[PDB]
DNA sequence: TTCACGGTTTCCTGTTATTGT
DNA sequence: AAACAATAACAGGAAACCGTG
């Protein structure tokens, strides 16, 4: 039991929030909402804010892992899409 | 009007008691906040803003960039330089408020 | 008086550096 | 030695806020 969650890495977790979406892509607030939805130990931490040290994990790790890429989304509002590498750097 | 951070951060520099937590590096107008959450504390207090802190300092200092007021010192921690004209508002040199408030270069 | 504006303050998304496990 | 976690510095968009002219 490496992590609180489990053995499963946070990039490992991301992974299964976009694997999980219909159009295989998701917000950063989609990513969120999965966390707290779909992970035990997160089930309580939904209310917070991105200060949250988890969120902060998030980001970190949509950022500093190839296997993440983000895509611009449409209309004004309204962050990137996060989607998957094709190549899974 | 109510006073900017730019000016508030002048003021903290031109106190040598303020030295501790703010200082001039010595190289011209580059300064380092050492101690930024006390920096950020009185900013906060000055303009009763009780939650206050560098994070939400950072971002004003980061509209200066545009501004040409105040810049990074890019790879130096908390480190920034007036890039506006102090030398006629002040009405001395780098080297003169430096030997003023005596300031050990880094 | 109300109004519009500048200068933040607050929050956020995203990228990066660093240090501990 | 290499991966991952934790955490923070930093850039800059968006929008709320608020004192002043
Ligand atoms: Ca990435």
């Amino acid at each position: 039991r490496r992590n609180a969650w489990g053995n499963l890495s946070y990039a490992d977790l991301i992974t299964k929030a976009i694997e999980s979406s219909a159009e295989k892509r998701l917000t950063l607030s989609q990513i969120y909402e999965w966390m707290v939805k779909s992970v035990p130990y997160f089930k309580d931490k939904g209310d917070s804010n991105s200060s949250a040290g988890w969120k902060n994990s998030i980001r970190h790790n949509l950022s500093l892992h190839s296997k993440f890429i983000r895509v611009q989304n449409e209309g004004t509002g309204k962050s990137s899409w996060w989607m998957l590498n094709p190549e899974g750097g | 009007g109510p006073i900017q951070l730019w000016q508030f951060l002048l003021e903290l520099l031109t106190d040598k008691s303020c030295q501790s937590f703010i200082s001039w590096t010595g190289d011209g107008w580059e300064f380092k906040l050492s101690d930024p959450d006390e920096v950020a504390r009185r900013w906060g207090k000055r303009k009763n803003k009780p939650k206050m802190n560098y994070e939400k300092l950072s971002r004003g200092l980061r509209y200066y960039y545009d501004k040409n007021i105040i810049h990074k010192t890019a790879g130096k921690r908390y480190v920034y330089r007036f890039v506006c004209d102090l030398q006629s508002l002040l009405g001395y040199t780098p080297e003169e408020l430096h030997a003023m408030l005596d300031v050990k270069p880094d």
